[PDB]
């Protein structure tokens, strides 16, 4: 079954959310650093967004986003194509699970390269296998429905910026398809058999 | 165009090379045969692998699959140490805008498909 | 007269707003901890929402939201029905005014219980009586058009968490009906006869 | 060419964003301090908005917003008309460029006065002249497509509040027309011929 | 189901019991008569009140209203101190998923509706 | 109504008066001739300028343009110092709800339009 929007995107600068959320209305969405303010079709423009906590480091990185990233959803798969002149850095648990990479791995996509960052069938298969492992195992799959990604600046093990919140320009993508399918399993597994106080 | 563009991540620590006990590799996502023309195009694929493995003095047989859309090329080495050295050079690297991955293959099955590879033992090098 | 949406809801974690606002499109809205990303009908799902300042305490509370709360608006009244396995904690000035409770009172709704948390006619009656008491008295009624409510963890006089901003998972509800009726009175009372500097 | 909405407005209290963004759907938009919650036509009401960091100073200023400001867009020009009983303080680079004022100048609009705060043709003319000065010169024009404005309290050179983020009640306006026209020039100028590291 | 589920808040400080000078109470939101069947259902309502007031040795007359949809039950006590003790036990408490509230009623009007309550003076207790 | 309402900003530092070397000014945005009735309305415009320039003992000729919708009134002074003093009083000030701006005009062209202004040399004052 298909969702109203196949993904929604949110833009951050360091640890601060910037601008309104973007909701995709076509299979192709462009996240660039220009200034067209219609965020209701295929283009998510970041150049027009204001941030009262912006600094010189963030400002210089936004100047190099350029054409940015082309995210599209064709044939049950999601791709990231780096149209920018600078690289982008994607962390996708579903992509990492596919290639045997460590789940926390950040993949550098150099300018001009494309990477398959999600596969619907693999998630749906992982979801079905996860049901027999308990509620916590299926609830952990929520983490797989998000993809975080930064412009220009890298993050992860090799870089001084360990967390994506240390990068000056990044976005977070929510894959509504997987979230919908996960929801219909989570609502039929009940709740954890654990206690929680109301005072502590 | 048909250029290497670094690696998607560094193969260390959490993504360490397995170093399997085989000398045989399957290299992936290197081309699309339906977007190649003529029957000289495989030479550029073989040379690109040797250019990225210029240090490796252990590749002995190289075979490009011109039918699979996976873009596979098969390589056999002298010892698993040479095959691991080629793994580190290729796995997670960017070629022609696509991400190359490497898988180890069993030695018995490799010779079954490429019987020519038994005698092939001289090292291959770029031009 | 009836508003486009009878309420809008906003979700917080401690002192941080999390996610986009929810706008009700039916008389029944569900706020639960699952992951369906369509926030344009009857379900407001909190499990899919990201927060870069989330910690272990908040994360454990979200696991126990479960089926959450059922808010519905039938016959000029608003109800809160606790579908969760853990309790919810509602503060409703209009509800408190009805029963003679202190205006700041927080009401524990145990799992399975329902509470009437607003009555339109009582507000409209209070509004008409307030007009003869001056602008400030009517402007104070703005506070009555919001209902704050937390999941799992209590707050108020008895609890170490004095303010709702100390609870890990809470929402704030805006009742658009009352706000609309209050607006048409506030705009006909002029402004306060007070001074304000432009420098201090 | 005309945009879907001619402007969008965002409300701040000190350095904190408050409420959802407002998108104009007519040539006339009213930003006042009352409580009508329909932010999908001509009225942007601030009285109903919550802020967990609000203090006494901000609260007293909101009481004096009153009828607020009337922003309208007629004949390729934008006007600010101060309907409030207290003054408003507008900073408009396009307005400042027109009269020879310093680009950072804040203009006090006393109660009852109107000021022309944007002219489309002047911007379009400045855009065409800017193309021959390089990418950076045209990208600087992004700053001209926003107008910041505070209620009651002044800011700028004369006031202790140097930045608008020191005022308790202000809004930021994004002029979608200019942003659209600037976008179609920025996307045809390429990118700056500068380097940026991925590690620092 | 038909169980007590604690209190919505603690009756102290800002929500202190009024302790009115009457021995008569009206208890609210305890049932819906149209959702009860038979004519034995009021006994479970009377007993539920005594179970929640097991400590109280002062309730003498109890009457369940089987017609009002408010779900009212009336109680008279020996002294206002006993009536206040029952107020603290019931007001703001949760029964059968609904919030119970208590109101004081004037003593003259109570006897007018329930004349039987004058002689009723022995304390009532749960089973 | 037809009142002065302060200045939009203070003319100092970054918005300093140019003090041009002319005694002639053009004052802007002071009225709309199509919203004035009769032919006595210009006196209130002239007096409003003198009331705002009550300190200035150097205005000698004042002319209101009753045709331009720009709402212009022209003034000539004895020396550029007097013209600068009137600039500071008017530029950036609020009159009848509109923002007044001032521009310097060349002296040769001023006399070309208003030849009467040569003899006009006695200072003008409010009533």
């Amino acid at each position: 079954e298909e969702p109203k929007h196949w993904c929604s995107i949110v833009y951050y600068e360091l640890n601060n959310r910037v601008g309104e959320a973007f909701h995709a209305s076509s299979t192709s969405v462009l996240v660039d650093g220009f200034t067209d303010p219609s965020n209701n079709k295929n283009r998510f423009c970041l150049g027009l967004l204001s941030n009262v906590n912006r600094n010189s480091t963030i400002e210089n990185t936004r100047r190099h986003i350029g054409k940015g990233v082309h995210l599209y959803y064709v044939g049950g798969e999601v791709y990231a194509e780096c149209l920018s002149d600078s690289s982008i850095f994607v962390q996708s648990r579903n992509c990492n699970y596919h290639h045997g990479f460590h789940p926390t791995t950040v993949c550098k996509i150099p300018s001009g390269c494309s990477l398959k960052i999600f596969n619907n069938q693999e998630f749906a298969q992982l979801l079905a296998q996860s049901v027999n492992h308990g509620f916590e195992t299926v609830y952990e799959l929520t983490k797989m429905c998000t993809i975080r990604m930064s412009f220009v600046k890298g993050w992860g093990a090799e870089y001084h910026r360990q967390d994506v919140t240390s990068t000056p320009c990044w976005i977070e993508i929510h894959l509504h398809g997987p979230l919908q399918w996960l929801d219909k399993v989570l609502t039929q597994m009940g709740s954890p058999h654990n206690p929680i106080s109301e005072v502590e | 165009s048909k250029v290497w563009q670094g690696q998607a991540f560094h193969l260390d620590r959490r993504n360490s090379p397995p170093n399997s006990l085989t000398p045989c590799l399957k290299i992936r996502n290197m081309f699309d045969p339906v977007m190649e023309i003529g029957d000289q195009w495989h030479l550029a694929i073989q040379e690109a692998i040797l250019e990225k493995c210029s240090d490796n003095d252990g590749i002995v047989h190289i075979a490009v699959d011109k039918n699979s859309r996976e873009g596979c090329v098969y390589v056999k080495c002298l010892s698993p140490e040479y095959a691991g050295k080629a793994f580190k050079a290729l796995h997670g690297s960017w070629f022609d805008g696509k991400l190359v991955t490497v898988k180890y293959l069993r030695l018995d099955r490799y010779h079954h498909r490429f019987p020519q590879a038994l005698t092939s033992n001289t090292p291959l090098k770029p031009s």
